[PDB]
């Protein structure tokens, strides 16, 4: 009975389709959407049009639909079903610190009663992954806008500093899921539903989601690492604004701090695992 | 969030209008009869 | 919001390369060279509109105008349907049989006079783009026509598309054969000026190792221009492999190129092919670490220190991720190929994936772009070759005054010195 | 968000008034038509 119920729930209930479309849109599976955003779309909200204007419902819905249409991977029903949720309303959009655009949170949709095994942990992990992807995309779009403003018409080594900063983030993202972890995460969620009870199937799915998050070293004890990364990202956003204007000091400091924080993070990683 | 409240306002405008219209139609029927 | 990779063929060699690249983009996307895309292109992830814009008859029309300094390049291209995917206007051969006259001064004059024509053609071919990057100038700096047109039409196209880019490609003369006309120096000067002024990147091609590759590696000894055209078509298909077709990473392949083009002055990159006539990340690095093993002669000169600062390779092929990480670590930490010597312990290498119909000689088809002061030293050698028509008065850009050629040679030498500084931690 | 919630509450009050009048009219119809 338990096996039959599990197979019926896991065969074609669109619950795993919800996770697949979340990984396709909440995590931007199609590179075309991200490229289009960083080339033309990441203009207003990238620096922040306005606390009220950047939160416009119709404009945001049109932007989401356009981002889905620019890519032939964000056409999934849950790709458009990625909705808006918030904890703090927009307050400021100064492009000096890393606060470029982190207001929107992607929330895909799943079938019912597939929420029998629904606990808060898996949804919270998915939302946090979407928020981290949004912050990384905000930093990358700030760099892209800096390059575009520089090319539109004391600034040397800016692109080198940007690449040095982005290398570790790209490595961590690939470790989370690039081509091997891209299937390992799927296999972990493929074993997410193998229990005789909804609580145990929920536990398996949540364990897979937590392992996917832990691949990026998302430990809660890393709040100081979050603070260090926040300082580095504020410097990165300020340097992106400076490079858009025409800073050289920001780039040199970015390279030096990249080396120093790399040594510090290596020491921390050695001390932890 | 606010999207649910915006949809609620859009539906509730028509809800209040429909309740008033049903009352008005009932009033017209009662006055005729 | 889709994207399309535009281009423009200039010069006789440029237009031969343009026709070959239209055919290559069609084939790699899955479009038959006869001007109609086969239905097999739709199944694959190769987007024809990205490289060879499919017409209503599936004709994978490249977003480029096939204009030749020698009009015979496209006069006989009508018989061969390899450019039938392009629109009849897409094959826009230059009316003049001499084009811009194979003189660097006349080339700049022709490109600037075609400024209206170049801008109009860009606007006409810009319809098929929603999130594209920009246009190119697939030209040849061998004759001064190609390089002068490249620089002048680059200024004109920057005027037409300021927020976009028009990447000029200075395919210089055969480094293994002396030129009959010695006015090419101002052509190299103009190309170096267009590079260092605004463009973060610029293309310079030396045929010293390339002639050896064609004669022996490609086995085409005493070949015609078709060998060079075929190599250009292969390189265009390799680029469309990462642009038109989906790979494994680097969604912004142009972003990676801009990363290797971090400065308008440092506009030089080193290409690397492996093989160039079974590759783990480390094996591919061993197969293309040296500039000789690379497909572009990034000059091993002293004006620019021939130390590769950063590298980014379109290694078309899906290697294992654990092996990729191990090879990147070996390059970075074990000093096999360290990061930019101005940067901390890191790796300077990239990888790609092949096009839906583009194969690979090894596990990863190599076509690199290494921001190397060795490439800056190749630019320095070009600057030294840019004074042949100025100092010796050999054979507009030079005719009106040598200001363009001489200042461009000086700027090329200065950029060589700057990249010599940037190969090491003294970039400033 | 909060302004929209207040508008939802106001529309709820409007529907309340209209539908309470509707219930009263149904009472009047039951008193008159029968």
């Amino acid at each position: 009975v338990n096996k039959a119920a599990v197979d019926y729930f896991f065969v074609e209930l669109h619950l795993g389709a919800h996770f697949e479309a979340l990984r396709h849109f909440l995590l931007m599976e199609d590179g075309e959407f991200a490229q289009s955003l960083s080339d033309l779309l990441f203009e207003k909200l990238g620096a922040g049009q306005t606390p009220g204007e950047l939160l416009s419902p119709l404009v945001l819905n049109s932007v989401l639909s356009k981002a889905l249409q620019y890519s032939l991977h964000g056409d999934t029903p849950h790709a458009a079903n990625l909705s808006f949720a918030l904890k703090f309303l927009p307050e400021a959009f100064a492009p000096n610190a890393p606060d470029v655009l982190s207001c929107l949170e992607l929330r895909y949709k799943v079938d019912w009663p597939l929420n029998i095994v629904v606990t808060e942990g898996c949804l919270s992990r998915y939302s946090g992954i979407f928020s981290f992807l949004l912050q990384l995309k905000l930093m990358m779009w700030t760099l892209k806008d800096v390059c575009f403003h520089l090319k539109r018409t004391q600034f040397r080594q800016l692109q080198l500093f940007k690449h040095e900063m982005q290398h570790f983030v790209k490595v961590i993202q690939g470790y989370i899921a690039n081509q091997i972890l891209h299937v390992t995460w799927c296999e972990f969620r493929a074993r997410l539903a193998s229990v005789g009870d909804l609580e145990e199937i929920q536990r398996a799915h949540a364990e897979y989601l937590h392992k996917a998050v832990f691949r990026g070293l998302l430990t809660e004890k890393a709040a100081p690492a979050m603070n260090i990364i926040h300082s580095l990202f504020s410097l990165v956003l300020k340097f992106r604004s400076q490079l858009i204007s025409q800073n050289f000091a920001l780039m040199q400091q970015s390279y030096s701090t990249f080396k120093y924080y790399s040594h510090f993070l290596f020491k921390v990683v050695s001390k932890l695992v | 969030n606010m999207k649910d409240f915006e949809n609620q306002i859009t539906e509730l405008k028509k809800e209040n209008f429909n309740l008033k219209l049903r009352i008005y139609f009932l009033e017209e029927r009662m006055q005729q009869e | 919001m889709p994207r399309e990779i535009i281009t423009l063929q200039l010069g006789q060699c440029g237009n031969q390369i343009g026709f070959e690249f239209w055919k290559q983009l069609c084939a790699e996307h899955g479009i038959s060279p006869e001007g109609i895309v086969e239905e097999f292109a739709t199944e694959g992830t190769d987007r024809k509109d990205v490289f060879f814009y499919q017409a209503d008859d599936e004709h994978y029309i490249p977003r480029a105008v096939l204009l030749d300094l020698e009009p015979r390049v496209i006069h006989s291209i009508l018989n061969s349907p390899y450019a039938k995917l392009y629109n009849p206007e897409n094959i826009y051969l230059s009316e003049h049989g001499g084009g811009a006259g194979n003189n660097w001064a006349s080339g700049f004059s022709q490109g600037e006079k075609i400024h209206e024509d170049i801008f109009d053609i860009i606007d006409r071919e810009a319809d098929g783009s929603d999130s594209l990057e920009g246009f190119v100038l697939c030209h040849s700096i061998a004759g001064g026509t190609g390089s002068g047109l490249g620089s002048y039409l680059l200024e004109r196209l920057n005027d037409r598309y300021p927020k976009k880019l028009v990447q000029t490609y200075s395919v210089f003369p055969n480094q293994d054969e002396m030129s009959d006309v010695v006015v090419q120096p101002y052509n190299s000067l103009l190309t170096l000026k267009r590079l260092t002024q605004n463009a973060d990147c610029v293309v310079v091609l030396d045929n010293t190792a390339l002639n050896r590759i064609a004669t022996d590696r490609l086995h085409i000894q005493n070949p015609s221009f078709s060998q060079i055209n075929q190599l250009v078509s292969t390189i265009m298909s390799a680029s469309t492999t990462t642009l038109r077709y989906p790979g494994y990473m680097n969604n912004d392949l142009i972003g990676l190129i801009a990363s290797l083009i971090p400065t308008p002055r440092l506009h030089f990159l080193m290409t690397g092919y492996t093989p160039l006539t079974k590759t783990t990340v480390l094996d591919v690095m061993r197969r293309l670490l040296q500039p000789k093993n690379v497909m572009v002669s990034t000059g091993r000169d002293r004006q620019t220190n021939h130390c590769y600062i950063a590298i980014l390779n379109i290694i078309q092929g899906e290697v294992d991720p654990t092996q990729v990480h191990k090879s990147l670590q070996r390059i970075r930490e074990r000093k096999l190929a360290n990061f930019i010597p101005w940067g901390p312990a890191s790796i300077q290498v990239a990888l790609s994936r092949k096009s839906p119909y583009l194969p690979s000689a090894h596990r990863v088809s190599g076509l690199m772009m290494a921001n190397h002061t060795s490439i800056s030293s190749l630019f320095e050698s070009s600057c030294q070759q840019y004074d042949k028509l100025r100092k010796r008065e050999a054979f507009d850009i030079f005719k009106e005054n040598f200001d363009e050629l001489d200042r461009s040679r000086e700027v090329v030498q200065e950029l060589i010195d700057e990249y010599h500084a940037a190969t090491r931690p003294d970039y400033i």
